[PDB]
């Protein structure tokens, strides 16, 4: 069933052509469109694979595939497969069954892995340069205004925090790190806090050794429900009250004289961070799943309140405020920040880093080139052609920079001739060849390697599926 | 002409499961109209879950779906070949012979191909495991289903077969064809998480549980056991005598007779210690859908009150043992009562190793039990097909008229799954098959495809690669029934519900 | 190049299916139309190919080849052709090289000739009851009306003469024999003539001893010259004159007192016979030139005057004047009767005869599909191809005589099971197979291996060619 | 673009040729416009005949008509050759390499491919014919060209064979290089009807003739031979002497010191005794097309009259002999004069088998030519083309930029004749080319492909599978050349005549 086969990675050529720009430290920005009228205008290529308009079942297959395990290298899986389909195509016009093709680039797979693990750089917390340089790495391209050393100092300082040592591996509990964002002056008034921070006269402010209730949940018979929910709460010795359902204004009066938030992803953390415990109904309530925050308050952001849970129990507790103009620049801040918070945080957690620039895929293809032989031949092929799929992200690369792809490719393979070159990639502003280590063009090992493995997943599941069939 | 849109109806259907068959089996990927998707290349799967469209193809979907109800096994291959019989009819159809004939002819040359089956089939020796005649013959089977399936290492692997042939030993058997029946029921997984796949283990019955006192007895030869739910106006009152009451209790269940005491509840260490006196095995809380399931094999009641027990509720069990299981002390129970099956502890490193080794126990445990239903084996990737097709090309010469053409129709149609099994390995259809002949013809029937290894083997018994009669006479049987009763429909008549 | 071969293989199966239905001995009659509208009724498959209209550079070819080395045996040979291409079709379609098929139809045509050889029954010119079963066996379905045991009397007799034995085989030559026709009663008024015989008061009628002139070639002044010419040859000593051009009737005036017949192919045969040659220019004419016939004369046919040439010196001299009504009839009895002198004088040249009914097929066919296993893989394929490619000829055979093919087909190869039914064939008349020697369907087996090998020829030829250019 | 058209041009035309390439190659039907038609698989005659329509495919069958001109083994080889590199071509201009640069990277590829040619020839031994090591390479060579046309049988391919290298024996020798220049003008094929064609003989002219009359000399071992026209108012009459005018004539002709007379027109019964009295070797009446062809080596003159004869007209030739050939006895001249070319005679037993034993030898003559006229012999099978590809492939590595592309894209287009060659034979045109790449890289350079047994082989050498230097950098070149031509060609004008 070719006809079935063909229209597949036609979809993942697609969704290749659709993230192909945005790649790189020159990545150029997408304008999505809902059918509503308004747009979203963004470089960071989760962001349109999730806002985009997916049509194909590999399509959103695809897609789900290259989001699994860290936001970024999702480009580069998606990109990655998209060349080893279009050469997969190429290698299925020479009447190459795909099983063949299949076995053949998951051997490139495994030397591929192989070739990372050999190449790495094993790197701890404390090279902060390096953690810098990875957080810059993701942040150039993203069209932020400035701040970008300032940015990185932040996500170091912020990974520095989330950081504790049972025994080998540091347990980065990337999931403690809350993430809001208003408008006013630029990016330099982005803050972080080590609490959790939030967006009537109201019960008391700053309140030291602080119990938080965490809580998820004719007339005059609804009135006294109502107190009695309250006298409830009141009566397990709760200093500061959260909820998530709308509260009556009668209960923020009883409650004044004993905030509703909107979204639980603040209530999680919050319940992370304080120590206590989310409760579905307040019948269940106790003393023991208020959580301790050892000094709450609230403070004022130039144009709105904002809650704030500082001196909370546990360490690993981190926030930060983003600030900035229009909404772009504080969105894609905010996915740029996430980018950074995560290379950074697998950096860590796995202790290896590479070269960006296309250093390692040019290395990978040259060892695929050695090792292709060794092997039968329709599967040298394959491989053969994996390398040459791996060297297109090099070439695209170079595309979205206005280079010339073929000359630097090149350039590159002959200076990976030598075994001291080995960091040498391409300087996109420059134009020219460069080490990409001195640079501080360094990524994670762990991510290069997810997104090869991702990719490999994607096209082989392309090519193993015959037909697409309609079940019950 | 309907019949022949029946026919293209069937055989297009077919057409897609061709991929699908053998070990290189491509993908069939199933959207779920709920807005969900499933893949796979199993034929019951997609025969299922698949929404057919058209009435002959939605036929050979009810038979293949009756071949899968008789036997797991095989479903495709009976798919794909009832496709090659009507292929190979309709070129008869062009020769202008008349379809009844046609049907003839493939109920003879089925008749006459179910009687070759055990002709050409190797019976085997099912006569203990104390000889080890059959270990080997499981080991190639158990190689056979998990060589396809398995990427990994060989040692691991070989652990998760003794394991399933240690299963073997221990359940049922029929008489009459000197053959083994595996009740699946007789066999549990429990997939604990942590620990490597060696450190699994096999025993009939055990509750993961530490001895609660290193004092406390950790093996017993002579077990006793007893089930304890609770944990050692009209006014009542507690009498005043607090450790007196606990040693009493002990004395109680001392006094029935119990030398294990499995407390639902949970063990303090005074009892504790009086137990350890007693030199009674003591055993820390369980979970209420354990001890249910404990109590009516060791034939024990859940005691409510020790007060009022009695010997009725002492269960019993042939042997107890606090053993070592990947650094990991865990209380076995073996041979107790009604034994039913035999419990597996599964140490699954991650869930995916785990559902991974419970699922190649299953398959594993699946074939060996289609092959031990019927003892007798046939020579897979393709092999006894092509050694079919001679005999019957062979019975055919014999059978005169136009069913001499049926029956001929009949064996090309089997030598479709060879060149169908190859071809997915990515070898040349053609050239295959006529090397396969001459090597066939020329020499033994067991010659034919591994498909794993892509290449033509001489001897496919000497790969493990086996396949059970029961399964292919049944894959047989079904598919001549569907290719019957396409060909045998002359049209379609518009009807009245 | 595909495209071009399926257009061959398309001719072939389109000039097969021109003569398919003329074969047997029951085969029914084609109707040519002359783009003038004159019209041609015709079972001879020869007659039919020369008069037919043909297309494609591969048909004229394929015709050019089935008439090559015997008049009948082209019918034969192009439906064998035909159905050899067919299977080879049905061959390619399952992507097998040509030059693999080709190879394999030249080893069954091998394999095949072998078998003729074989089973071949040797017999002499002697055994007349088998000349006249071969003479027979053409003649039937030729809608001849009758006497077909008297004009294979008078085949018999006439190859008779033709034939002198220098050494081992006697020298039939086959080109002596004069075939002239007129109208009038039916068929049994046919009869031959030693001598050959050619359709003013002039000269003198019964030459005892006659030399014979066999020359193929203001007013005053040119008859001057014509009268010169007469004179030139009446001074050579020439009882009876011979002329192709137009003769003045001045010249017949003298010559009488010292026929311009109308072709040469007369002519020719007068050469042969008398022992004198043809002169282009009677300057040229000697004595010597003249040719002796011991006893010319004329003779009336029923409507007209008709050249007698008797007492011709050479032995091998015979002419045939055939009889009948309609112009179909007495054209399709010369067709016939050529077709008679063909099969039996290559039976005498040859020395052995087969069953017809298409025993020797099914032989064949029973040889190769033993054979057919000792090669390799694909070869054997199309020797299997080529044996059914045979048995297809018994199966038209067996639909020419309104018979189910298939049924007969099997029965015979039940039959041919046993060594001793290697003669059983088809009688079409009876309905039901029978020993085909018995029943007098016997020919010649040179016919036979000459129809298959130019069969094969052509079919490989056909294989052969990739493509179709125009050249200058 | 309109470089892509006439790169499609080119490449079309060559799609054709690619199946009348090597022995197998399919045949091609040429129709003649003027109602007739011819058909081959040969390069020339097709490239020639052939009325071709784009001016690119002109260009390219011009290419190819140089390519035949300047030798004529290899025409097709160079054109699908041409094809192939268009086609790696278009391929580098979608990757948006100006086509300049395609172009000198082919030079270059060219150049180092021409320069390697030499690097991976095996040079011969033609040191006389004394030592047998020429027969041997002549004998695998004469294989060469002779298995892939020849049905007949191998022992009266043998004689032939011998008859061509008795031939080269003669042939003359060009210094410079240490080879032979066969002159083809030197070698004369008399196809004489009748006999079989191991019969047939070589030597330095003969005249077919047998001894006139048995008392006559029939062997002379000096001898001196004299060539006759004329059998043996102002009024002349001859005087009244008969017998001894004959007499007379046949002393004239004995005391001019001739030993063999040739008479033109027959000599009779007295003139053969006197001539047997004297010795003389009579001759029967030969043709005048022959006589006049024997007097002007023979440094004889036809005499006309006798009488007026001298010693001047008397010719020489250093063997005569009366040898049987095939129980046909015949008189052989040998070694006389300007023997320039080498008779042989041609005993045909058929008309077919007369002009095929003559294509044979001329075949083999002219491939003999051809490898002799450059003493190096490559690995055909398509081996040289795929040890070159291997060796641009490291040659282009060292190349940097857009060229680098541009080197391996010839080596990708070299391997296209390994590739066409094999599937000519009905393999797989993709595994035969990987195994081939796979025995090669870690193999010996001969690895190639054996067409006629359809097999790929270790050493083509080993099956005499041998090509000429002379040919193979020619058709590199022109193919170059043309591939060269058609790239550098930017679009098409209107022009004005
Ligand atoms: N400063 C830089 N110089 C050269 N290459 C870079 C640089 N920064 C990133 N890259 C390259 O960009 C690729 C990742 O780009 P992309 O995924 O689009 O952005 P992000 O890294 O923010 O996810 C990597 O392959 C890396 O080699
Ligand atoms: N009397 C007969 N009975 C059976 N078959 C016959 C008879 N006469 C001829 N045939 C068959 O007819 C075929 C030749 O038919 P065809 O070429 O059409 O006529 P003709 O023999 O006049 O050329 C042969 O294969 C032969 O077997």
């Amino acid at each position: 069933g070719k006809e079935a086969l063909r229209a597949n990675i036609a979809a993942v050529k697609a969704i290749e052509e659709a993230l192909k720009s945005t790649y790189g430290p020159r990545g150029m920005d997408k304008m999505l469109v809902d059918s509503l009228g308004d747009i979203t205008i963004t470089n960071d290529g989760a962001t349109i694979l999730d806002k985009m308009d997916l049509q194909h079942p590999t399509g959103k297959l695809l897609v789900q595939i290259a989001k699994g395990q860290t936001a970024d290298g999702t480009k580069t899986a998606v990109i990655l497969a998209g060349e080893l389909a279009k050469k997969a195509e190429d290698l299925l016009y020479k009447e190459i069954h795909p099983t063949i093709i299949v076995s053949g680039y998951k051997k490139a797979e495994e030397i591929a892995l192989k070739t990372i693990q050999e190449i790495a750089q094993p790197v701890t917390i404390n090279d902060t340069d390096v953690l810098r340089k990875v957080a810059l790495t993701s942040l150039g391209s993203k069209a932020v205004a400035g701040a970008r050393e300032y940015l990185a100092d932040l996500v170091v300082k912020a990974v520095a925090q989330v950081a504790e040592l049972r025994g080998d591996k540091w347990y980065v509990d990337l999931d403690n790190v809350q993430i809001v964002k208003k408008h006013g002056g630029s990016v330099n008034d982005t803050q972080l806090v080590y609490g959790i921070v939030v967006d009537h006269p109201g019960m008391p402010k700053r309140i030291e050794n602080a119990k938080i209730a965490l809580l998820d949940a004719f007339l005059e018979e609804e009135e006294n429900i109502l107190k009695e929910k309250v006298d409830k709460i009141a009566a397990t010795g709760a200093n500061v009250v959260i909820c998530q359902k709308g509260i009556d204004e009668v209960a923020q009066h009883y409650l004044a004289k004993k905030v509703r938030r909107a979204k639980k992803s603040d209530l999680e953390k919050l319940a992370r961070a304080t120590g206590g415990r989310v409760i579905s109904n307040i019948d269940e309530l106790t003393s023991q799943d208020l959580g301790y925050a050892a000094l709450v308050e609230e403070r004022k952001v130039g144009e709105d309140k904002m809650v704030f849970v500082e001196g909370a129990k546990n360490p690993k507790s981190v926030s930060i405020l983003i600030r900035g103009g229009l909404e772009r620049v504080v969105d894609e801040t905010e996915r740029a920040l996430r980018d950074a918070l995560g290379t950074v945080a697998d950096v860590i957690r796995d202790g290896r880093a590479v070269a960006g620039g296309g250093a390692v895929e040019i290395e990978i293809a040259k060892r695929l080139r050695k090792y292709a032989p060794q092997v039968g031949g329709k599967e040298q092929l394959a491989i053969e052609a994996y390398a040459n799929a791996i060297e297109g992200l090099i070439m695209i690369l170079a595309e979205n920079a206005g280079l010339d792809p073929i000359d630097k490719l090149m350039q590159l393979r002959s200076l990976h001739e030598n075994e001291t070159n080995k960091w040498y990639g391409l300087n996109l502003f420059t134009g020219n060849p460069e080490d990409m280590w001195k640079l501080g063009v360094i990524e994670p090992a762990l991510v290069k390697m997810n997104a090869v493995k991702a990719a490999t997943e994607a096209v082989t599941l392309v090519l193993r599926i015959d037909d697409i069939v309609a079940a019950g | 002409d309907a019949l022949r849109n029946n026919i293209l109806a069937a055989k297009t259907l077919a057409e897609m499961l061709r991929s699908s068959l053998g070990p290189k089996g491509l993908d069939k990927m199933l959207i779920d109209s709920f807005g969900d998707v499933t893949i796979t290349n199993d034929g019951a799967t997609i025969v299922k879950d698949m929404e057919i469209q058209h009435p002959a193809a939605k036929l050979l979907v009810e038979a293949a779906k009756a071949q899968d109800a008789e036997v797991g096994d095989g479903t495709t291959s009976a798919v794909v070949l009832a496709g090659a019989l009507l292929e190979k009819a309709e070129s008869l159809l062009d020769q202008n012979i008349h379809p009844t004939i046609i049907i003839e002819g493939y109920k003879k040359a089925y008749n006459k191909a179910l009687e070759l089956l055990p002709q050409l089939g190797t019976r085997i020796d099912i006569k203990d495991l104390n000889s080890s005649v059959a270990r080997d013959t499981l080991r190639k089977i158990a190689f056979t289903t998990l060589a396809s399936k398995f990427i990994a290492e060989g040692a691991e692997l070989n652990k998760i077969i003794d394991m399933v042939i240690d299963a073997i030993v221990n359940v049922a058997e029929p008489l009459p064809n000197g053959g083994y029946n595996v009740s699946l029921d007789l066999i549990k997984i429990d997939k604990k998480k942590g620990g490597s796949i060696e450190d699994s283990v096999l025993v009939k019955g055990l509750v993961l549980d530490k001895e609660v006192v290193h004092p406390g007895m950790p093996r017993r030869v002579t077990k006793a056991k007893i089930a304890v739910l609770d944990a050692a106006e009209q006014i009542k009152a507690f009498l005043d005598e607090e450790s007196k009451y606990l040693k009493d209790m002990v004395d109680k269940l001392a006094s029935i007779g119990a030398n294990v005491v499995i407390c639902q509840k949970g063990i303090d260490d005074i009892a504790q210690h009086f137990l350890a006196k007693k030199g009674i095995l003591a055993v820390r809380r369980v979970k209420r859908s354990d001890i249910e399931k404990l109590e009516k094999a060791l034939g024990a009641r859940i005691i409510s009150s020790i007060k009022d027990a009695t010997p009725e509720d002492l269960g019993y069990a042939e042997l107890v043992e606090e053993r070592r299981v990947g650094n990991d002390k865990m209380v076995f129970i073996e041979g107790a009562k009604n034994l039913k099956a035999v419990n597996i502890l599964l140490r699954g490193s991650n869930d995916m190793a785990l559902d991974e080794a419970e699922r190649s126990i299953n398959d594993a445990l699946h074939a060996l039990r289609n092959i031990l239903l019927e003892p007798v084996i046939l020579p897979g990737g393709g092999a006894i097909e092509l050694e079919l097709a001679m005999k019957l090309r062979e019975y055919a010469r014999s059978v005169g008229g136009k069913e001499q053409l049926a029956i001929e129709a009949f064996a090309d149609a089997l030598e479709e799954i060879p060149l169908i099994l190859a071809e997915t390995a990515g070898l040349e259809a053609i050239s295959s098959l006529m090397d396969l002949r001459a090597r066939h013809a020329k020499g033994l029937s067991n010659t034919g495809v591994d498909v794993i290894g892509g290449k033509i083997v001489d001897d496919v018994y000497a790969l493990n690669i086996i396949e059970p009669i029961r399964v292919k006479s049944q894959v047989l049987k079904s598919a001549t029934e569907a290719a019957t009763a396409i060909l045998k429909i002359d049209d379609l008549i518009a009807a009245a519900p």
